[PDB]
RNA sequence: UGCUUGACGAUCAUAGAGCGUUGGAACCACCUGAUCCCUUCCCGAACUCAGAAGUGAAACGACGCAUCGCCGAUGGUAGUGUGGGGUCUCCCCAUGUGAGAGUAGGUCAUCGUCAAGCUC
RNA sequence: AACGGAUAAAAGGUACUCCGGGGAUAACAGGCUGAUACCGCCCAAGAGUUCAUAUCGACGGCGGUGUUUGGCACCUCGAUGUCGGCUCAUCACAUCCUGGGGCUGAAGCCGGUCCCAAGGGUAUGGCUGUUCGCCAUUUAAAGUGGUACGCGAGCUGGGU
RNA sequence: CUAAAGAGUAACGGAGGAGUACGAAGGUGCGCUCAGACCGGUCGGAAAUCGGUCGCAGAGUAUAAAGGCAAAAGCGCGCU
RNA sequence: UCGAAAGCUAUUUAGGUAGCGCCUCAUGUAUCACUCUGGGGGGUAGAGCACUGUUUCGGCUAGGGGGUCACUUACCAAACCGAUGCAAACUCCGAAUACCCAGAAGUGCCGAGCAUGGGAGACACACGGCGGGUGCUAACGUCCGUCGUGAAAAGGGAAACAACCCAGACCGCCAGCUAAGGUCCCAAAGUUGUGGUUAAGUGGUAAACGAUGUGGGAAGGCUUAGACAGCUAGGAGGUUGGCUUAGAAGCAGCCACCCUUUAAAGAAAGCGUAAUAGCUCACUAGUCGAGUCGGCCUGCGCGGAAGAUGUAACG
């Protein structure tokens, strides 16, 4: 389960998610990628589930990159607790996703296999995704 | 094979360029370099997109046709839509036969299914870096550069110094001192 | 263990901007350190207050070998 | 008439760094010695004094070179004031504005006062 | 230091209570919301002798309802009676029986699951104030909810 | 920090400190420049003191953070 | 005639009060606002990685750990190099606006500004937009900033509907023009004109996801050397592949899956036997005679879609 493993601050402001992902939108490293076409949050649990679904399908051969890291801590108020009396305590970690961000990458597999494994991973994810091949410029 | 038709464009700015991509599908573009001043042009989106399916579209000199004024240019940079992926803008560098240019030439890994590591050791080719950048004269601009794996074993790493410049091209990062790892055979992912 | 404290706002910053008429003694900048430095006709206080020593108009300038922003009073 | 050297400035990297070549007539530096002035929490290393045997090695100055650094458009993109709209966590249209990054490229500074020497 | 410091000098109980007020502010019910709850779906590693989808289904994802625990404090404090029982109900369908079907890891008998279907029907006792639950014995079945957790200007008063 | 590039700006919002210290740790004149790394060197070792190169403030600034700091605002000495 | 406030600061204060803010009146006095031009500072949006943290790959390499017990590395890893992301309490950068100042035209309803004084009220705010914290980017939630409205504002529209849209009612008129919103009937005004789309009453409530619904566009593969579909016929050996197995012999389990025969048949998908198996996918021959196949971008639709008094999610 991906986590920053240490941070300067425990808790963060909620913030917003407004960009169009002009960085992280290219297929580096690999040759096929899962690219987010919509906007949202990826929790660590979702990223791991997509990783496992994707890795189990390209069994015995391939290299996979996770280009999404959940570095944003998300707090929750417990049940039967009123408003106020402090923020609340970190529950899980999310990655902010803008349209265009590359989430996963693969190489060493055929394009037909890559599309199959990315469809498996994209069904675990709460975002609209698309399959992209590496491009020259 | 590479022909591109353009029209001189005089309406500039955010609103003008958004109207180009929205109403009458066209691509803003600029031509600079050489000995002339920059020239703002427009291109058909379907025309530039079709040209870019060619793997050599970036390492080959194009013949821009700016309203009847043919001119040899290189596709220097492209701006793509981050989500949809279509081309939003294109930078054309005027190619001059006397002045050296710098371009990113795609790599062609050959002898992949004959490598020592792949068969005798059962490794994976694992393309690390494609798209070497080269500084050469326009006549020496190659369409691609072979990596000719062939004799690569389970621990070998293909560096930038192990390639062969075709005629007179110079690998720019090699000149700086960065021996980039082009590829490496490693053990199969278990 | 918890929070809920803060100190009063110090009302720092530029009090007279470029081209403003100044009298001698007028406070030009309130600052913590020397974000601005004292140029011609400008004094420096204990707390790095920039004040006018002469009458004129404020001139802001960046100059010198260190890239210090200077406050000067010109005629 | 211009150049060279030195001191002080303007400016503060397009001016810097690195590498290489060069200057000793003068200037400057290294240099000689330390009784004298003065100095070392020890040491003439530095500071200081009296000099001119030696040398441009170090430093400094000048010249060259894009290796680094620094500068850097055009176009586009992001954002954004106002008015309007939508599918309204976020966007779009009209109009005004408009980066940062990156790309093409640029840079081995420019100027002033005074003193000495030389040149013409 | 309750740091613009009421006095030099000061803690508690009230179900024995009382006054002035407040729906400016809680408890009930209503409302908004839907984290939670319940119901459904998407993907499908796997279980199922083999076989993902007869029956299930991890890791994850998307909804619906208003339905539990909650959040809020909008109505009511010049008073909107509470839990349970009794009597009498009315509606929904996410159906417990009866009716019609598809698939089945459906031989038959009996089942499992899903679709359609709301016409009618849908226990009596022991214990407990109980709703519930456990137990006994039936039944074709002993449905799940809404109705001020339906119903005290209809009864009860065991609980509170 | 929130705080929306003048100021200000709330929450039982997110984080830390104070209720001191110093007659020198103040004034002035003079002088100096850190941290760290590498190499060489008796005990000596990762790390003590010494020498050299790099280093150019990544140190220091009584104390929390922020903003500053070469005329150093950092360090030493004499006189006060 | 004018016309607020529900703010700041303090308060045994919090639903009270006090100064300031905002209203009014009077007196005095000369400023003020809008815009243009010019001069400023900034560290936000965005961006970025130069610092501080946090990422992910790869290369090179300390150092750590193995085999020696003096040499070499099974295995982790500092630094550096390159690629690659994030940040309210990061910044090498960096707007728009906003704010401060100066000069200038016109307009101020005859004044805006300021000062002094008489009289207050008010210090429970609410919603909507935008920027945020908090909450679940839940609440007609809560807390700030900022603007608009209500408060204290009627009229018209949104069915009804403080806070939304248009517009600010001195009085009268059985005059006209417009705004938002509308024009088949209720109910004033086009059953207007032109060109398309939809068949779902979608319009007139919803997601992931599913689907030969249907319109447009740009490409691609095969194709009168016969494309796709349909129909007929064929679909072989060593060999029962080494081995394993009660029996694997084409498919259960590991590995191989090569070669010839021919217009073609991979050591055989699924119904599935105790192994041969029955059917049969790839492949070909004939017939057939003109299109055919599935991907992309996109407009409008479909399913997903269950609730309680009565149709009841166009009034
Ligand atoms: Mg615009
Ligand atoms: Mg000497
Ligand atoms: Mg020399
Ligand atoms: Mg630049
Ligand atoms: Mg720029
Ligand atoms: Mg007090
Ligand atoms: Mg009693
Ligand atoms: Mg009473
Ligand atoms: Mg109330
Ligand atoms: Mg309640
Ligand atoms: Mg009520
Ligand atoms: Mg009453
Ligand atoms: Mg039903
Ligand atoms: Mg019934
Ligand atoms: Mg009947
Ligand atoms: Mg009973
Ligand atoms: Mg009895
Ligand atoms: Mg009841
Ligand atoms: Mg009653
Ligand atoms: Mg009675
Ligand atoms: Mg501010
Ligand atoms: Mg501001
Ligand atoms: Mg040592
Ligand atoms: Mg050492
Ligand atoms: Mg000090
Ligand atoms: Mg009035
Ligand atoms: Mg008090
Ligand atoms: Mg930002
Ligand atoms: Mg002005
Ligand atoms: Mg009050
Ligand atoms: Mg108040
Ligand atoms: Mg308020
Ligand atoms: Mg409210
Ligand atoms: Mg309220
Ligand atoms: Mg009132
Ligand atoms: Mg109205
Ligand atoms: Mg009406
Ligand atoms: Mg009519
Ligand atoms: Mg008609
Ligand atoms: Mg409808
Ligand atoms: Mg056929
Ligand atoms: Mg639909």
């Amino acid at each position: 389960m991906l986590q920053p493993k240490r941070t300067k601050f425990r808790k963060q402001m909620t913030g917003h998610n407004r960009g169009l992902a002009h960085r992280g939108s290219k297929v580096s490293f690999g040759e096929y990628a899962l690219k987010a076409t919509s906007r949202g949050r990826l929790t660590a649990r979702q990223i791991e589930s997509a990783r496992r679904a994707l890795t189990r399908h390209v069994k015995r051969g391939g290299k996979i990159w996770i280009r999404v890291f959940p570095d944003k801590p998300v707090t929750k108020k417990p049940l039967e607790v009123r408003m106020g009396k402090g923020k609340g305590g970190v529950e899980y970690w999310v990655a902010q996703i803008q349209p265009g961000k590359v989430l996963y990458e693969i190489e060493g597999v055929s394009e037909e296999l890559a599309r199959e494994a990315f469809a498996l991973a994209a069904a675990k994810l709460p975002l609209a995704t698309s399959f992209v091949k590496r491009t020259v410029m | 094979d590479f022909i591109l038709n353009a029209q001189v464009r005089s309406d500039l700015g955010k609103g003008a360029s958004r109207r180009l991509r929205r109403n009458a599908g066209l691509v803003p573009a600029v031509v600079y370099g050489g000995d002339k001043e920059p020239q703002s042009v427009t291109l058909e989106l379907r025309e530039i997109a079709k040209l870019l399916e060619n793997e050599a579209a970036f390492s080959h000199v194009i013949a821009l046709n700016v309203g009847g004024a043919k001119e040899t240019v290189l596709i220097k940079a492209l701006q793509r839509h981050p989500a949809k992926g279509f081309v939003m803008h294109a930078d054309f560098l005027r190619v001059v036969a006397d002045h050296k240019l710098t371009a990113h030439v795609p790599l062609h890994f050959i002898n992949e299914e004959v490598a020592v590591g792949v068969k005798q050791a059962g490794g994976e080719i694992s393309h690390t870096i494609s798209e070497v950048e080269v500084s050469c004269l326009p006549k020496d601009l190659p369409e691609f550069i072979e990596v000719d794996m062939a004799k690569v074993e389970l621990g070998q790493i293909v560096h930038l110094s192990d390639l062969k410049a075709p005629k007179g091209v110079e690998l720019v990062q090699l000149a700086h001192g960065n021996d980039l790892a082009v590829a490496n055979i490693h053990a199969s992912r278990v | 263990t918890r929070n809920g404290r803060d100190s009063e706002s110090k009302r720092l910053g530029v009090k007279l901007f470029g081209g403003q008429a100044v009298k001698a003694g007028n406070i030009l900048v309130r600052q913590r350190g020397t974000k601005f430095h004292a140029g011609y006709g400008v004094g420096l206080g204990k707390d790095h207050t920039l004040f006018a020593k002469v009458d004129g108009v404020v001139k802001f300038e960046t100059k010198g070998a260190f890239g210090r922003k200077y406050v000067s009073i010109v005629a």
